[PDB]
């Protein structure tokens, strides 16, 4: 006979996100695989949603694909029928809400919305992919969340330090996010090829690029 | 995730861990397991965190309807009907759900339990999550009716603590509520268990203490 | 359907100075049974835009019989050349009928190529479509086009979709694309593309079990889709290893 | 399930079970005998899990010490006494387990009063305190918050009871009736309690 | 995979194709699946590699046990005193490949050192031995084998031990592996007895040659083994695209 | 899979300049959420110059553990010398493999020193196991438990050449805590040792108790 | 991983990568792949890391027991049959896929070998997860009487098709040559992969930064 | 089952055994295995009988509901004015069965209604709604089919509708079911382009007595239908008995 046919695959690649008091980094790499083998080098993740909130996602990519496109029509609905651009807070409910509205048949997809609000905090929502989510300065989803997390857990709380360092800017953190990707490329397949780096401030979002190793 | 409430003579204690995992592996450490449903309503939040989070705004919507088409004030006991009912029809699902509903109404101060499989229990003092066993041997062993708001706080924090002191899936910051006739007020919004075990346990902070 | 029953193997898509080139062999196999060895596999959809397949043929059959009255419709509705459906339409259209059967787990046992040219600068085809003639079978030239007018999509199983400069299905994902991420390179001459796609297909013949030599290439190019004459493809093994006979090696040991 | 519990202090260690013998839905007994195995030489074994096992490995275990003891001429020690239980349990885990949860206790002058937490999969360390069975999610935190060095037996005791109300207040096999080993100064006792 | 043997009227051929594969891969492109086991004793190999391969290795050291305790004691013979070639360089010439690879050995002969057949093994106790360990453990074993040969008590012989250990004598054909099922009624249609080496060579390349074109198992280049009472040859085939006019 | 989820726990090996340190929790976990022990150290050691990290199943741990004393003893009284860290890091692979088909679910690992004999130099020896007794010889780091991925992160991240004594201290500490910290089913307190050819410094870690 | 061996002019060339994966992560990065059997024969091996350890080891002893028995130069063919007869006995639960080169009497030799115990004696071949990538190369470019340069820029070229497309695979490139008098391990050939972002300075804890209960220092001799 | 449609220079040869079989039982000797669809248009039944029965009969609604669409309005053709015969009986001889049943019809022609195609639906038209039909339920319904006819546009036709409801055209030979795979090579062999109406009847009658040889699952006795422009001739054979000269 023939067996049931599985609607889901993990297409691989790392989200990593991190807040700052007037600014939000938000990091992705770009490669595409099946399995073992690599399907593309160049598959962002990172999607614009407003002038100040944009959102990354790993997991499958046809599901992150729609996922990314819905929430931009729904956006789109929004401005027209609203008059008004939705914050990020707004957004992160509404994507909690289409997630949970396939509870039972679940999108495969983490994702990550990164943001300004009107008072111009850097903010971050991590999702779980039936709409758990949380507020976060700091988060990573995708295959090298478990690598990177402890990285940026002990660099920006530094829970477990007496001497701690206070000294927090934009420059050193990208440096930071992008040491973090480096280092989940060393020791995660799935991770590597290049990595699009986001940041968005008072002006608005801004996109640079950093190569990672091809193996 | 442990989570606690219990009836003093002042009105009702809430208090929570607010540690979040994926599988073993700690997805955060700030998550809110306290959700107002309502100014006179608390839930906390154990089991499924989309599950929770939703149906407990859910309950939030509802309530707040009905306190706009009757121009009152909806009572505990009503709110948790209504989740449970709404719990129910998905009974078979695989909804993971472990909910306290805790408020003051017109009569009094009152508790309840939900959970996904539809049960609604009344009572004075519930535990959930994994570590609602140790909370419940704390708060049995430590609990009167007439303790005053500071011992009753004092009690929620310890059996919270030692909760994530056993259970590894239990841990964070500790948040103690207070629900009175007037609202609830957050009298610990949150203290990190980590100066709590140094401060209970080991306070002489000379060796590795020994379970 | 409930799983692949007769299959096509593989597909090479490569952009090249005067638009694209796919391949396919002309094979259709009932598991390990090679029942039809004459079959089409890659399709016309319109004068800038062809489909490819692996695997199952029906359910191709099926997409390329959606995708023929797709584009009569629009031909139906056309006002001026501008309004064709470009091959990044099609792209859009077949990934999102995967992610809807997906989502019904019912899908299509297929890996889908839609390549094409994604402008209508280069020439005016597309001003008096002709569904059932062709006039390529006249003595004018191909155009360069820029690579970035045109368009080669991928659509595998579970509504994956990407775009990129050349695209594999099947083996050629292993065998092909190696060689192609080695090698190819930007405004290759029919000659170069010609060439490295019948390097990759030897390949192909020699370490894929379900592959065939019979190719069948397609050109899209400034004088629309063109099929090229079938053609056997001349594989000798590269070693005289192979043919040394076994009774002059040591009779003893495993000497095989 | 079968209820154990353990407590070491400075000067004493004492164990403590529930006394039910349970054939499927019915008590065979309210005053069950099968679960604690003195030992020759101020050692016990407390043994939970299945009436046949807990017989067959406590019966080996003990006439094994005390033939080693008696070959030896001495009292082996409550640690190696520890281990060689563990060892057994674990040489048995892969060909043909005893399910069967262990507190092991005892003082020597080389160590004092010791107490050893070992489970089924033959898991072991030594512990202040320690529980098995399902009534160990409601005792363990009792423990925790009410045990300090330098208890004395009678606090020791204390605790024990504040264990055995939880248990029958809050636990869903309402236990009541328990019995307790208390060594100290040189001598092992043996009560029973109930709730 | 194929495997043929065919008898013809002074000796018996084998014929197989070359490709290994695992699944759709194609792991070996030119195996080697005829394999002497005795200087006039080869056996064609079907079924898993390994399987076929440890089984093969096996009957070469009891053949070898077996001939060496034939050897009679003394001396013998003091008096008694012991074909068209086939054109396999046209058979393998292509138009596109002349001369692209001038150094190419496609062909062997070799003459037997036991000119009387004094003391090799019998071709059928060889195949029965075989049979006995496949059968022994026909629980794990999962391979068919053609045995051909020539001794001087029954001359050239097929014997087929197929699949669970079960020996058959073929007197005219033998035919195993995924790719002889397509060519079971050519080669019955076209087979005669009392061939000649010409015709029987043809024959059993144009079966190889269809198996190959319809089995996707099937494939490479092809291997022929030609046993004679004094001699035995062994062929390469390159040349083995199929042209159909239609 | 799961049964290295039962009991939790990890261990860290880390190298810096004439000195090395070894490093693990301290959590006796059952049935994967209940902390059972908070002193149940995954370290030990073989001679001065050998010490070997055992996480995984804490029945295979304390019967690897015995075994590998036996043999070390044996051997070394036999011989009447300590034994060299890769003759022992090669024996621990053989006795894992012995067991390759119903093996000890351990996650091993060996730290130490090489001694070159000329006066006496001390290179940092460090080596990874998976439970079948594959491997992996290393010059910075190894890291085995549940714990690995974090650790690795850590460990890939923090890392620095060719440190003294206090700075191995305390980027090893640093690494593990930070690995600790995410992990549901390890931490409970940590031991550091720090080994030079001297002296070994044992400490215990003021670490999350929950 | 990705290994590959080819034959050439008198002389055999085995390749491989250095990763070594546990799950989804890299737990070597520098392993190395290419194991001596004697001064002759070389191995490459693909599969489970420590039955490939093991078996090699025991191949390569009950080699040096043998020569030193018999007092002749190891033969491939031995090596051959004792490992197929291994791997065989395990009906593949040892999972070893290997290339396995040499030279002896009978010139350059080089088989491929699969866990269920099949051998094929072949100019080429490649194994591993990376392999279909590596033999893609090897079938593009092969060719016989190649010169040992010429051999070793295939193998090369090879073994990074499957490290750069094959997420198994990774790492350095490692080469031996093995000919009549000697062979050539070369470790690393290539070095293609490094990590390209670094920090502009390391981060260093000051002293006394990590909190501490207790401490003990003990003397050695 | 065998069935087997080949093309020859003025038509096309449809044949088939006729054994439907339940396991090793034969539940159904002589089978019809070949319907007639319109009075130029037959079918090929393979695999589950009663999937291939039951959609055969909603194709033959089909095609009267497409036929009599397919008449347009008024008068036509109002001057329009519209080979070697097959020895069946010699065919079907032997010697022990000789007028040992006298009474047997093993013939029958007719010619069509619709002389010059007028309204007769396309072979290919028919062909292609039977695909849909089975693919649309293709997860439950498992059968080969194999249609011949003759239209005014593509003249004499062959339709392969395989399991999972592709279709493809042939323009030489079809062929399926279980006993094809026999006769797959001796086909390919011996087909030619243009044949006689002598040549494919003989050749296509031996395809169905080799394939009977081979495979258990095929026999009974054999169905040839021809087609032609003008009529259809159809023969029953009951000499399927093959004789070896080895
Ligand atoms: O901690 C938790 N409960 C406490 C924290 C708040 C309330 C109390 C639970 C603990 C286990 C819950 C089990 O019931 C489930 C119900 C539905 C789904 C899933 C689990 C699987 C889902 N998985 C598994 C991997 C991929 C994925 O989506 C998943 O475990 N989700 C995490 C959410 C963690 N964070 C997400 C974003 O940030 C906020 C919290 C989650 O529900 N944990
Ligand atoms: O004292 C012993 N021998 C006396 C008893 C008879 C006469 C002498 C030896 C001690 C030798 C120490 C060497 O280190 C090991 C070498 C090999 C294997 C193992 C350890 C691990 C193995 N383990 C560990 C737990 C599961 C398991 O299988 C295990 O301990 N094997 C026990 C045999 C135990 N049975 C023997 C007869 O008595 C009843 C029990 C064993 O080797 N003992
Ligand atoms: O790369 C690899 N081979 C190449 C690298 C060099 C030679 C070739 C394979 C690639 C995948 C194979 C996994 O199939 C297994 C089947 C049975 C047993 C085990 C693995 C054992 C074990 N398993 C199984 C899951 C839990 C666990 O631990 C495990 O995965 N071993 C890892 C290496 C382990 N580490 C040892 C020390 O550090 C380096 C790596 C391993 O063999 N990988």
């Amino acid at each position: 006979g023939f067996k049931r046919w599985y609607p889901y695959i993990d297409n691989g690649g790392t989200v990593i996100g991190l807040t700052g008091k007037d600014y939000v980094i938000l990091a992705a790499d770009t490669r595409l695989s099946l399995s073992y083998s690599i399907y593309t080098r160049f598959c962002p993740k990172i999607s614009k949603l407003t002038d100040k909130c944009i959102i990354g996602s790993s997991g499958m990519q046809s599901d992150i694909k729609t996922l990314h496109s819905l929430l931009q029509k729904k956006i789109q609905l929004f401005v027209l029928e609203h008059s008004h651009y939705p914050d990020i807070h707004v957004i992160a409910r509404l994507l909690c809400v289409i997630l949970y509205s396939r509870r039972f048949f679940p999108y495969y997809a983490f994702n990550i919305l990164a943001g300004v609000d009107e008072n111009n905090k850097g903010v971050l929502y991590n999702y779980d992919s039936v709409g758990s989510y949380c507020e976060a300065t700091h988060s990573c989803v995708g295959s090298g969340s478990q690598l990177i997390l402890p990285i940026l857990d002990n660099r920006v709380e530094q829970k477990n330090q007496l001497i701690k360092n206070t000294n927090f800017n934009l420059g050193d953190d990208i440096n930071f996010v992008k040491d973090a990707i480096t280092s989940a490329t060393e020791r995660d397949i799935y991770t590597g090829d290049k990595t699009l780096i986001y940041v968005i401030d008072k002006m608005g979002i801004n996109v640079n690029t950093l190569d990672l190793k091809q193996d | 995730t442990t989570t606690l409430a219990f009836k003093f003579k002042d009105g009702i204690i809430v208090a929570v861990d607010s540690r979040a995992s994926m599988g073993s592996f700690i997805s955060s450490q700030n998550v809110e397991k306290i959700i107002e449903i309502n100014k006179n309503i608390l839930g906390t939040m154990a089991g499924g965190a989309a599950d929770c989070l939703y149906w407990e705004k859910y309950l939030g919507k509802i309530i707040k309807i009905y306190e706009l088409r009757n121009n009152e004030k909806i009572s505990v006991r009503a709110a948790s009907t209504i989740l449970s009912n709404i719990l129910y029809q998905y009974k078979g699902y695989g909804l993971c759900c472990g909910i306290i509903l805790s408020g003051y109404d017109h009569t009094g101060f009152n508790m309840f339990y939900v959970d996904d499989s539809g049960k609604k229990v009344e009572g004075n003092l519930f535990s959930c999550g994994s570590g609602s066993t140790y909370a419940y041997s704390i708060l049995d062993s430590a609990y009167d009716y007439n303790l005053n708001l500071d011992q009753a706080v004092e009690l929620a924090r310890n059996a919270i603590y030692h909760a994530t002191f056993r259970d590894g899936g239990s841990g964070g910051k500790v948040r103690v509520f207070h629900i009175h006739k007037n609202g609830y007020d957050k009298i610990i919004e949150g203290e990190d268990v980590f100066d709590l075990h140094y401060h209970y346990t080991n306070p002489e902070q000379k060796d590795q203490y020994v379970m | 359907t409930l799983g692949p029953v007769v299959t096509g193997t593989s597909v090479i898509a490569i952009k090249y100075k005067h638009g694209i080139m796919i391949a396919a062999d002309r094979k259709a196999s009932y598991g390990s049974y090679a029942k039809f060895q004459n079959v089409e596999r890659i399709f016309k959809i319109n004068n800038k835009t062809v489909m490819g397949f692996s695997g199952e043929l029906a359910d191709a059959q099926y997409l390329h019989e959606l995708l023929t009255r797709k584009n009569i419709n629009n031909l139906s509705e056309k006002k001026r050349k501008e309004d064709m459906y470009t091959p990044q339409h099609y792209h859009s259209y077949v990934s999102r009928v995967f992610y809807v059967r997906k989502n019904r787990i019912d899908p299509l046992f297929n890996n889908i190529i839609i390549a094409g040219i994604n402008s209508q600068k280069y020439d005016n085809n597309d001003d008096n479509v002709l569904l059932y003639t062709n006039k390529n079978n006249n003595n004018e030239e191909y155009k360069e086009i820029h690579k970035d007018d045109l368009y080669i999509g991928f659509v595998d199983m579970h509504g994956t979709n990407f775009c990129d400069d050349y695209i594999t299905t099947g083996y050629a994902r292993y065998f092909a694309l190696t060689l192609l991420r080695d090698h190819y390179k930007d405004n290759m001459t029919e000659e170069e593309a010609r060439i490295l796609i019948n390097e990759c297909l030897r390949i192909l013949y020699f370490r894929d079990a379900t592959s065939s030599n019979f190719i069948q290439i397609v050109k899209v190019t400034s004088k629309g889709v063109e099929y090229e004459e079938p053609y056997i493809l001349p594989c000798v093994l590269n070693s005289a290893d192979y043919v040394y006979p076994s009774t002059l090696l040591p009779p003893a040991g495993c000497m095989w | 399930m079968d209820t154990l519990i353990g407590l070491r202090g400075n000067n004493f260690v004492v164990l403590a079970a529930d006394t039910y013998s349970i054939n499927s839905i019915i008590k065979l007994k309210n005053d069950d005998n099968t679960k604690f195995y003195d030992i020759h030489g101020n050692k016990c074994l407390l043994l939970g899990g299945s009436i046949g096992d807990r017989l067959q490995f406590g019966e080996f275990i003990r006439k094994n010490v005390h033939l080693y003891q008696y070959q030896n001429n001495t009292d082996m020690f409550v640690k190696s006494f520890a281990f060689f239980t563990r060892k057994n349990l674990a040489y048995y885990l892969r060909r043909n387990p005893f399910e069967v949860n262990c507190l092991i206790a005892g003082y020597d002058k080389k160590d004092g009063y010791q107490l050893y937490w070992c489970d089924y999969l033959s898991n072991m360390d030594s512990v202040n305190k320690g529980a098995h069975g399902y009534g160990a999610y409601l005792v363990s935190a009792i423990l925790d918050k009410y045990y300090h060095e330098n208890l004395t037996v009678d606090e020791a005791l204390d605790i024990f009871k504040l264990c055995f109300e939880e248990l029958k207040k809050r636990f869903l096999l309402t236990q009541i009736n328990y019995e307790l080993r208390i060594m100290y100064d040189n001598k092992v006792e043996t009560q029973y309690v109930t709730v | 995979t194929t495997i043929i043997g065919i008898i013809y009227d002074n000796g018996v051929m084998l014929a197989c194709d070359s490709r290994t594969s695992s699944g759709t891969f194609i792991s070996n492109k030119c195996s080697r699946k005829i394999n002497r086991i005795n200087e006039n004793l080869y056996v064609c190999r079907s079924g898993a590699s390994a399987h076929s391969q440890k089984i093969i290795e096996i009957i070469k050291h009891y053949c070898v046990s077996m001939k060496n305790e034939n050897r009679k004691k003394g001396r013998f013979h003091e008096g008694e005193t012991i074909d068209e070639e086939i054109d396999i360089d046209s058979i393998n010439y292509l138009d596109y490949n002349n001369n692209n690879d001038n150094n190419l050995v496609t062909k062997n002969k070799y003459f037997y050192e036991d000119k009387f057949n004094d003391y090799n093994p019998l071709v059928e106790n060889v195949a029965h031995i075989t049979k006995k360990i496949i059968y022994t453990n026909n629980n794990f074993l999962s391979c068919a084998l053609i045995f051909g040969g020539y001794d001087k008590i029954k001359k050239q012989q097929l014997y087929a031990v197929n699949l669970n250990g079960s020996i058959i004598e073929k007197h005219d054909f033998a035919v195993s592996g995924s790719g002889s099922i397509y060519i079971q009624s050519y080669l019955q249609d076209k087979y005669k007895k009392f061939m000649t080496k010409k015709e029987c060579f043809n024959l059993i390349l144009n079966c190889v040659k269809y198996a190959m074109h319809n089995d996707n198992s099937s494939g490479g280049l092809i291997r022929i083994v030609n046993i004679t009472k004094s001699f035995v040859e062994e062929f390469t085939v390159v040349n083995t695209q199929m042209n159909f006019q239609y | 899979g799961s049964i290295y989820n039962y009991n939790g726990g990890c261990v860290l090996g880390m190298s810096g300049s004439n000195c090395v340190a070894i490093a693990c929790d301290l959590r006796l976990g059952a049935n994967t959420f209940t902390t059972v022990s908070t002193k149940f150290s995954k370290i030990f050691k073989m001679n001065n110059n050998v010490y070997v990290g055992l996480s995984g199943l804490a029945t295979d741990i304390q019967t690897l553990y015995e075994i590998l004393r036996y043999r070390v003893n044996l051997y070394e009284v036999r011989q009447d010398a300590e034994m060299d860290v890769e003759c022992f890091a090669n024996m621990l692979s053989s006795i894992l493999y012995s067991n390759r088909f119903s093996p000890y679910f351990v996650n091993p690992i060996v730290v130490g020193f090489k001694l070159k004999h000329y006066k006496v130099n001390y290179e940092p020896y460090l080596t990874a196991y998976d439970l079948i007794g594959a491997k992996c010889e290393t010059r910075d780091f190894v890291v085995n438990g549940v714990t690995s991925e974090q650790l690795f992160g850590m460990c890939e991240s923090l890392y620095v050449k060719d440190q003294d004594e206090n700075g191995l201290f305390e980027t090893i500490s640093q690494c593990l805590l930070s690995a600790l910290d995410r992990d549901c089913i390890s931490g409970w307190g940590a031991e550091v040792l720090v080994l030079t050819p001297e002296k070994i410094i044992k400490k215990k870690l003021k670490a999350r108790m929950d | 991983t990705t290994i590959c061996g080819l034959v050439c002019q008198n002389a055999v060339i085995l390749g491989a990568d250095t990763r070594a994966t546990e799950g989804p992560i890299v737990a070597d990065k520098n392993c190395s792949k290419l194991h001596y059997i004697s001064k002759n024969i070389w191995c490459a091996g693909a599969g489970v890391a420590g039955d490939l350890e093991h078996t090699t080891l025991w191949l390569q002893h009950n080699v040096e027991l043998h020569r030193l028995n018999t007092n002749t130069q190891p033969r491939v063919s031995m090596c051959v049959s004792r490992l197929t007869q291994e791997l065989f006995k395990y009906q593949g639960y040892k999972v070893c896929a290997i290339v396995l080169g040499g030279v002896d009497v009978n010139g350059p030799q080089l088989y491929g070998i699969h866990p269920h115990g099949s051998s094929c004696l072949l100019p080429f071949t490649a194994l591993g997860s990376g392999s279909l990538n590596a033999m893609a190369v090897l079938e593009a470019k092969y060719r016989d009487n190649m010169t040992i340069e010429e051999g070793k820029n295939l193998v090369c070229e090879a073994i990074c098709a499957g490290i750069f497309n094959d997420l198994g695979s990774g790492g350095n490139v490692d080469i031996c040559v093995i000919t009549k008098d000697s062979y050539q391990h070369i470790r690393p050939y290539k070095e293609p992969n490094m990590r390209l972002y670094h920090l502009p300075h390391p981060t260093i804890y000051p002293k006394g930064t990590t909190p501490i209960l207790s401490e003990k220092i003990e003397y050695i001799k």
